[PDB]
């Protein structure tokens, strides 16, 4: 089920410094967080919602934070980085409700 | 400002 009830977000990211950029589709599940490409719409990568220290949407980009330092942050281009946070937002609100 | 998550 690598894309079953997981909404898919088209975000762009920014290569070593092309000042291209490059889509890339973004999994948000109820309990995890996944890094979808454009290219082949496949699983990059597989995030728990539990893992997410913080974030922060602007009206160009979205940001997380896993609190890995050493990771790193990951950022890319959203226009909706606003519902990509509502979304995720909501989504901690009801694996915490249902673990009361 | 940044915001965060329920999750402690």
């Amino acid at each position: 089920l690598k894309t079953y009830g997981v909404s898919f977000f088209l975000v762009k990211e920014k290569m070593k410094g092309k000042n291209k950029l490059v889509p890339r589709l973004l999994g948000i599940t109820k309990e995890c967080v996944m890094r979808v490409d454009e290219k082949t719409k496949e699983v990059i990568q597989e995030w728990s919602l539990t893992n997410i220290k913080r974030w922060a949407a602007s009206p160009k980009s979205f940001t997380l934070d896993f609190g890995d330092y050493q990771d790193g942050y990951y950022s890319v281009q959203t226009t909706e980085g606003e519902q990509i946070a509502q979304l995720i937002a909501g989504y901690i609100d009801i694996i915490l409700k249902k673990k009361k | 400002s940044w915001v965060y998550s329920p999750l402690h």
